[PDB]
RNA sequence: AUGAUGUCAUACUUAUCCUGUCCCUUUU
RNA sequence: AAGUGUAGUAUCUGUUCUUAUCAGUUUAAUAUCUGAU
């Protein structure tokens, strides 16, 4: 999957400002829509 | 009344053998299989082989005088329906050392030609697998033919 | 094979005659010349340009290459054996779901990335049809939606000239045939008179739908073909289905029947009764009579009881054929005459009395399977004949009853044990006789080993038997069938018992002697010793055995016992699931016989296997626990509550269905019966883990968790239960979320809702409109369960609906609208008008809204009002709206006005105004005003 | 329309209409056909038919304008039989 | 109803596959004591002979007999063939019985109930 | 229904049969399609129960246990003096079910 | 007779069969002769309002039965 | 001996629009005398053909031969024709002209 | 500075719903 | 770091009408839409 989209671009967004870059795990356990792997790779790819 | 017979009727054999539109006699054997030698027919009518034969790769052979039943025409008026067909078999041959082998070669046998056939001033009958060797002289019909091939 | 004839289906009155006549004029001449003396028969240029569509065009390139493939026929003889960048097109829009190779010809269209081009873009636009068959549920419902929404604007031509192809898809799965039968009648709801050209096309790839094995998909078919009926004119349906009664295909034919028979109950009997007298008195063909026959055969058995009225014209219809000529007409109308007779309950018996003489004049001369027609139209007709002539009747017919006996043919069983059920059961049946006669060849000849493998033989034999029985008496035929109880045979094992458990059911028991009695429980104890394959027919034939011997099963007692624990000692899903059903079933007997010692041994195995990890197994020794207790008492049961309930506990969460059912009604049973055992932290804990079996997927096991909900209220009290309650943050909105608020309003019931309002009242504080939406059901749902009691409670409970009555949000609107309902129809009579009237005040403007479920909600608190805030208020209300201008405002209220005048038609008399007498009428009724 | 009146089968021969109305739907529907006839002979076997169901019927079976014309020749023809003493119209006298 | 004969044999067969029977209750307890196996729907252009050899395939046969008719010709399509044993006339209902010859195919089923002429249906 | 609103009532005449519900419906109303406080009795239509058709479920379709009862809230409403209320429809519910 | 208004059924709508339901096109005319006549009914069906209604005139209750059911046909007036 | 899904016409798909025909016409002769070949002239049909040869056999054992065969850059999609479906642009119509020709010509 | 539009995500409600069957198609 | 399906509703993101008039459909009226300058 992972279409990226706005709102969970905003959320990925705040997850790195505030828990951190090096925490996948932090932020996925608030998307609930992808993996860890597929968070940091949106955040090294579009939200970085 | 009834005409009890008791007897071998035709219908299970027409089902068992039928052609496009006809009857398909003279069924070859399951022992036959599709053969790989270096031998093509030549057939030159007058001593001029335009077309060539290589029956390796087919299994059904019909030169017939059926149009619509047999897989095509031939402009042998001299030649019947089903009289003479030669098909190629994986007979089992003895080699030169003894060492025998099912080896593809052309099974001899006469389809019950109305004429009957001639190869080389000699007739080929049924239910003996004749001397089929390469290089002979035969003809395609009942009652005679001026063509041969090689 | 015969569905084959499906794939031979080609898409598209005088002309359609014509091209019938040159059908008929070409499949004559061929056998013709064949008796004289295919699908690759030659073409034609007009042909091969019909064949193909548009966007094509022949041309052969060369003036060689033409006289090269016209010797090609002697080229595949003569020469035959002789000597001898990376890009591709898939179909993505946007995402376009992976097309199947065989729709690739169907959706090729699309393939074409071409863009921005009229036709063309509406027939790229009906693409959706391929998202739709291929593609996620979301896109799916997407272009459902479009496709309902979209009906005129797409045009009903390109929708079905669309939809008939993939319908006639050979790769077309189940799903995908179910998809394609949903769209049309999406399609059909909408388009009305535009359905008309296009009713030949759709009912030939509609047709066998109905013609099929499975049940739902006929049922689907033949409710897509009624709406088509329905939806174009009985003439046009008729005019369509003309051509196909002569049609050469029989199953042609039998869809063209199927047909009829629908459009006939569609539109009526009488309405389609002319069209099927003139089909029945044609003298064509023979199978012109054959199809009218089938047809009204098929229009029977799908009217069933409607053609009451219309049989004596049936009759009329039915009367000129039973002298067919031809063996096929005089069977079809055999079968009719039989169809309309079974199907019909007794009357009309004389409708049929020009069908009597002949039938049974055929009996004289019955040869072969005409025989059996008349057998079976005879015993249709014997029940609706009266006892003087049915005593001649069916003393004429058994004779030739019995010399049929003997038949192998199948259909002649099938009709000689119809004709047995129908005439046994008739009064002027000598039971004597019948046992003399008819019993030794029914238990010989009828029952055999091979006759129950059938489906239909199967019913068939047990309705026979079970009529037999009933007539003649229950011990010779419990003699013949106890005989079979150690068959090999598994499924005549069943059978057998089957009859037996009937039999039993039916007759009673009591006639079962003692050698009999014996006989049959050593039956039972084989058929249980073997039971392959899992049904309730033992478990079933056990239960009803026990309770039709009660006391006498005493002595059978022990080795049922005895049994039952080698069995839970054997193989547990095999061997002790049916050990655990036999127990939970003869436990009532066990408890009547005073099993004191059994009862206590069967409770204490139970206690031991518990621990059982099977949880099929687990699930049957919960259920026999759950039996125990409700025949031996709380106090008297030997495995007692205090190890019961703490144990049951932890089982909550299982995560099996039967073994949570068994769990939730046995912890429900202790607590509502007992409610002592249990101590105050142990129903705190037992509340606590039945909180999380709401999130099962049925609704059985939630009903069953809110009745525990409640009696643990009722137990230990009311201010726990609901502290756990409120602490539901509803997670889902699904999956039993309101069962929270069905909970409260339980213990509501159960409990001082003096209690139970103040806290929900609080708790409505919360921000959370999940919260506020649950606070607002639940409040609605104990205001509907208490009924009278909430005579009090209305001053308290009007602010609060009148504050959420604000429309914030389209759930709480509907809350509101639905307590307002739950409250009118509780507080009938009580006395609470002025709450009436203030919830009216918010709820009235509520009436102008879009919401389905908001709108229903409206329209249901607005027939509540009426029944209890009154007609008089209500049309005070919605007097203004009637003669309104606008059309949404207009259409409204005359649906309010609709609404109030379903009921209370007497009471409208008075609250109609006095309108003004205009010149050209006198309105006023004068007669209102005639002072005494 | 001439289908308009009120009119009664029950007043009127059969076989008197049956050759010609066979007649006209061998000439309007051109073949030969009998489920077109059956129709048309139970149509009018009601005592009180009405004409608007069978103009329904002939559009359905016919193109619409030789429906038209399948009325307008049947309906007329079946009022003057109603209206003769005897039963008939004046075609039935002539031949 | 004609046809359906042979429909409902095969699919007897295919339940006693599917149901588990045994050997001892598989279609053969109600045919046992007689080997005399009833074919019908055959051609009325079949030869006795014919037939003879085509259901000898399966075992030797006993006693064949035919409909033979007043003065039709012995043509009515039944025919019941007492075998050698019994198991091959199981062995014809289990593998002959619903077979296509002749165009139109026939239907087999075991009597086992007596040498009936006229017995059979067309 | 509220679970069906694509469903089609029969509202046929009222007979002399009592139906009855199946036993995965047991209690549900078969008009308020509530849980509680049933008021009268369910009549069935004349033709709604003719062989096949008798002891087939009211709301459910299924083979029928117990005895149905109309809601009381039907019942004050006026609503239970209503036609025939048998599902002659099947639709929008348990067609792709099957399938899965 | 070319009319093409065949006013059957579509795709079974709403379709309001009871005597009085109502609708959206429903003229003045036509909610009045409706009142009217539910109101007759209501006359004929009340014993008590028949006595109240009929004790004012000198006739009987047949007399105000016939006088009712006369009425009952174009109450208020050709539309 | 084989399934009613093969029919003499045969989808070809995958193209060029200026595909060498005379090639085209020489491949789909390797199984046997080309009935009609039908080249899309069209937008949405240039790139796509139908052939018909006046045998199933031959069609059906290119199709198993030619089944995505190579072509110059591409290789066109070879798939059994489906159903008709859209017939009324024809009509039936001069069929009686053949009835009394085949009634005339063998007199029964 | 309310709105119309509609691919594409999101919350919600209907006490929505998982053993449902060919018990009925046996047309040639 | 788990939910299945059946119907419907809303709030989010992206786009568009300074076209002067006439007639009609439609609208409570606008609007939209359809033809001409």
């Amino acid at each position: 999957g992972g279409v990226w989209r706005n709102t969970e671009d905003e959320i990925l967004k705040a997850a790195v400002m505030k828990y951190g870059k090096n925490q996948w795990s932090r932020i996925a356990s608030l998307l609930h829509r992808k993996s860890a792997k597929q968070c940091k790779a949106r955040w090294y790819e579009w939200l970085d | 009344k009834e005409k009890p017979s008791f007897e071998l009727s035709g219908a299970l054999l027409e089902d068992t053998n039928t052609f496009r539109g006809v009857v398909i006699k003279y069924s070859e054997p399951p022992e036959a299989r599709i053969p790989k030698k270096r031998w093509r027919l030549y057939p030159f009518k007058n001593d001029e082989v335009l077309p060539v034969m290589y029956i390796h790769r087919q299994s059904a052979y019909l030169l017939g005088r059926h149009r619509r039943i047999a897989d095509i025409p031939i402009d042998h008026p001299s030649c019947s329906k089903q009289h003479a067909v030669f098909q190629y078999r994986l007979v089992e041959y003895t080699r030169a050392d003894g060492t025998v082998g099912r080896r593809v070669k052309p099974y001899i046998i006469d389809l019950g030609s109305g004429n009957g056939t001639f190869l080389n001033n000699k007739r080929i009958e049924p239910q003996r697998y004749y001397e089929l060797k390469e290089k002979d002289v035969l003809k395609f019909g009942f009652s005679s033919r001026e063509y041969v091939l090689l | 094979e015969y569905k084959k004839h499906r794939r031979t289906m080609i898409i598209s009155a005088e002309t359609p005659r014509t091209d019938r006549g040159g059908d008929s004029i070409g499949e004559t001449p061929t056998p013709g010349a064949s008796k004289r003396k295919e699908r690759n028969r030659p073409l034609s240029d007009e042909e091969l340009d019909a064949m193909f569509p548009e966007g094509y065009k022949v041309l052969p390139p060369p003036a060689g290459y033409v006289p090269i493939r016209t010797p090609a026929r002697k080229l595949t003889a003569t020469p035959t054996p002789l000597g001898g960048m990376k890009s591709v097109n898939d179909q993505p829009s946007g995402n376009l779901p992976f097309l199947k190779p065989d729709d690739i010809q169907y959706f090729d269209k699309l393939l074409v990335d071409v863009d921005e081009s009229e036709e063309q873009k509406e027939r790229k636009i009906m693409k959706l049809l391929l998202k739709i068959k291929n593609g996620t549920p979301p896109m799916r419902k997407a272009a459902l939606r479009q496709i309902t929404d979209k009906a005129r604007e797409f045009g009903a031509g390109p929708l079905f000239n669309q939809i008939l192809p993939l319908l006639m898809s050979p790769t077309l799965e189940d799903q995908e045939r179910h998809l394609l039968v949903k769209v049309i009648d999406r399609i059909l709801y909408k388009l009305d008179d535009l359905v008309r050209p296009y009713v030949h096309k759709i009912l030939v790839v509609i047709e066998p739908l109905l013609i099929d094995e499975d049940y739902y998909a006929r049922v689907e078919g033949r409710e897509i073909i009624s709406n088509l009926a329905k939806a174009a004119g009985l003439a046009t349906m008729i005019s369509t289905m003309r051509p196909d009664i002569d049609n050469m295909d029989e199953y042609v034919r039998n869809t063209t029947a199927r047909a009829f028979a629908v459009v006939a109950s569609a539109l009526g009997i009488p309405s389609l009764l002319p069209f099927l007298k003139a089909v029945c008195k044609s003298k064509k063909s023979w199978q012109a009579r054959h199809t009218g026959i089938k047809i009204v055969q098929q229009i029977a058995i799908l009217m069933g009881c409607a053609i009451l009225p219309h049989l004596r014209s049936l009759v009329e219809i039915i009367e000129h054929g039973l002298v067919d000529e031809q063996q096929k007409v005089r069977t079809i109308s055999a079968l009719a005459i039989a169809a309309l007779a079974e199907a019909a309950t007794p009357y009309g018996i004389e409708s049929f009395d020009s069908v009597l003489k002949p039938l049974w004049k055929g009996i004289r001369q019955h040869r072969g399977k005409g025989l059996a027609a008349f057998l079976k139209a005879i015993g249709y007709l014997i029940p609706l004949m009266d006892a003087e002539y049915a005593n001649y009747y069916t003393r004429e017919v058994m004779l030739i009853l019995i010399r049929e006996f003997q038949s192998p043919d199948e259909e002649m069983k099938k009709i000689v044990l119809k004709v047995v059920k129908q005439c046994c059961g008739t009064d002027g049946v000598e039971a004597n006789y019948i046992k003399t006669e008819i019993l030794p060849p029914f238990f010989k000849h009828f029952w055999q080993h091979r006759m129950a493998l059938d489906r239909r033989n199967y019913r068939q034999l047990v309705d026979t038997t079970v009529e037999l029985a009933n007539k003649v008496g229950a011990a010779e035929i419990i003699s013949r069938i106890v005989d079979d109880l150690k068959d090999e045979a598994e499924q005549y094992r069943k059978m057998v018992m089957e009859t037996i458990e009937k039999i039993m059911g039916n007759l009673g028991a009591a006639d079962i002697d003692h050698k009999l009695e014996e006989q049959l429980i050593d039956g039972i104890l084989y058929a249980f010793q073997e039971q392959t394959t899992e049904d309730s027919v033992m478990l079933n034939g056990f239960g009803t055995v026990v309770n039709a011997l009660g006391k006498r099963v005493k002595p059978y007692l022990p080795q049922i016992c005895g049994t039952v624990l080698w069995r839970l000692n054997n193989k547990s899903a095999k061997v002790r699931q049916q050990a655990a059903d036999l127990i939970s079933r003869t436990a009532v007997v066990m408890k009547t016989c005073q099993e004191e010692k059994l009862m206590g041994h069967l409770g204490v195995v139970l206690y031991e296997y518990l621990g059982e990890e099977y949880p099929e197994v687990l699930g049957s020794i919960l259920g026999a626990l759950k039996a125990i207790v409700n025949v031996i008492g709380m106090h008297k049961m030997t495995p007692p509550i205090k190890d019961l309930l703490p144990r049951l506990t932890p089982i909550l969460k299982n995560r099996h269905e039967k073994v949570q059912e068994n769990c939730i009604d046995l912890v429900g049973r202790i607590a509502d019966r007992g409610a002592e055992y249990v101590s105050a932290r142990e129903w705190m804990r037992i509340c606590f883990e039945l909180l999380e079996l709401l999130k099962a997927h049925k609704k059985a096991i939630r009903r069953a968790t809110v009745n525990t909900f409640g009696y643990i209220a009722k137990a230990i009290g009311p201010h726990d239960v609901l502290a756990t309650l409120l602490n539901n943050l509803k997670v889902q909105e699904r999956q039993n979320r309101v069962c929270t608020t069905v909970a409260i309003a339980i213990v509501a019931e159960t409990c001082s809702p003096f209690t139970v309002l103040p806290a929900l009242m609080n708790e409505y504080r919360v921000p959370e409109l999940n919260v506020q939406n649950g606070v607002l059901k639940s409040l609605s749902f104990l205001f509907e369960y208490i009924g009278e009691m909430g005579k009090d409670y209305i001053y308290a409970v009007t602010p609060l609906l009148e504050d959420a009555l604000m429309d914030r949000d389209l759930v709480h609107r509907q809350t509101a609208s639905a307590v307002v309902q739950h409250m009118s129809l509780g507080v009938y009579g009580f006395g609470c008008e002025d709450s009436l009237n203030h919830l009216l005040n918010y709820v009235w403007p509520n009436v102008f809204e879009t919401s389905p479920h908001v709108i229903q909600a409206v329209m249901g608190a607005l027939e509540g009002l009426r029944v209890a805030i009154g007609p008089c208020r209500m049309l005070q209300y919605c007097l203004q709206g009637l003669f309104h201008p606008a059309r949404k405002v207009r259409d409204v209220y005359w649906k309010i006005y609709n609404s109030i005048y379903i009921g209370s038609q007497d009471a409208l008399i008075a609250h109609y105004p006095r309108i003004y007498n205009d010149d050209k009428n006198t309105y006023i009724r004068y007669e209102l005003d005639y002072i005494l | 329309e001439c289908l308009e009146k009120k009119v009664d089968m029950s007043k009127v021969n059969l076989e008197v209409i049956k050759p010609w109305i066979t007649k006209r739907v061998t000439e309007i529907l051109g073949f030969e056909d009998d489920v077109v006839i059956e129709f048309i002979f139970n149509q009018l076997e009601v005592k009180n038919p009405d004409s608007k169901m069978m103009q329904i019927n002939l559009t359905g079976f016919l193109n619409g304008k030789n429906a038209r014309e399948f009325m307008g020749e049947l309906w007329p023809l079946l009022l003057s039989a109603q209206e003769n003493i005897a039963g008939i119209p004046s075609a039935f006298l002539e031949l | 109803n004609p046809l359906t004969k042979v429909k409902l044999i095969n699919e007897l067969n295919e339940r006693e596959v599917q149901l588990g029977v045994a050997d001892k209750v598989s279609w053969h307890s109600e045919y046992k004591d007689s080997a005399w196996i009833f074919l019908g729907g055959l051609p009325y252009e079949l030869t006795e002979g014919d037939i003879i050899c085509v259901f000898s395939q399966y075992g030797e046969i006993v006693n064949i007999n035919l409909v033979r008719d007043k003065k039709t010709g012995k043509s009515k399509g039944f025919c019941f063939l007492c075998y050698e044993d019994q198991r091959s006339t199981i062995l014809a209902v289990d593998n002959f019985n619903g077979i296509k010859i002749k165009g139109r195919t026939i239907r087999v089923d075991h009597v086992s109930n007596y040498r009936a002429p006229k017995d059979s249906e067309e | 229904a509220k679970h069906h609103p694509d469903l089609i009532f029969c509202r046929k005449q009222a007979g002399v049969a009592i139906g009855r519900l199946c036993e995965k419906c047991d209690g549900k109303c078969v008009i308020c399609d509530s849980y509680v406080r049933p008021c009268t009795l369910v009549r069935i239509c004349d033709e709604c129960n003719y062989g096949s058709y008798q002891g087939r479920c009211v709301i459910c379709g299924g083979p029928g246990v117990s005895d149905a009862y109309y809601c009381k809230e039907c019942t004050i409403q006026e609503k239970d003096r209503d036609g025939c209320p048998k599902i002659v429809n099947l639709g929008s519910s348990k067609t792709d079910l099957f399938y899965e | 007779m070319t009319d093409r208004y065949t006013i059957h059924s579509q795709l079974e709508h709403l379709q309001s069969k009871y005597i009085g339901t109502g609708h959206a096109d429903t003229t003045k005319w036509e909610w009045l002769v409706n009142q009217h006549r539910d109101s007759y009914c209501s006359y004929m069906g009340h014993f008590d309002l028949l006595n109240y209604f009929a004790i004012a005139e000198n006739e009987s209750k047949a007399r105000v039965r016939f006088n009712l059911m006369e009425k009952m046909l174009q109450p208020c007036g050709p539309p | 001996r084989l399934p009613p899904e093969v029919n003499r016409i045969l989808y070809i798909r995958n193209l060029p629009y200026k595909i060498t025909a005379e090639e085209m016409y020489d491949i789909f002769g390797k199984y046997g005398p080309i009935r009609q070949i039908r080249v899309g002239n069209t937008p949405e049909t240039r790139g796509t053909a139908y052939v018909v040869y006046e045998d199933i056999f031959d069609a059906k054992n290119a199709c198993d031969h030619l089944s995505g065969f190579n072509v110059c850059n591409r290789y066109l999609v070879v798939l059994y024709y489906n159903a008709n479906r859209a017939f009324q642009k024809m009509d039936t119509k001069k069929k009686e002209e053949q009835l009394k020709l085949l009634k005339e010509k063998y007199g029964i």
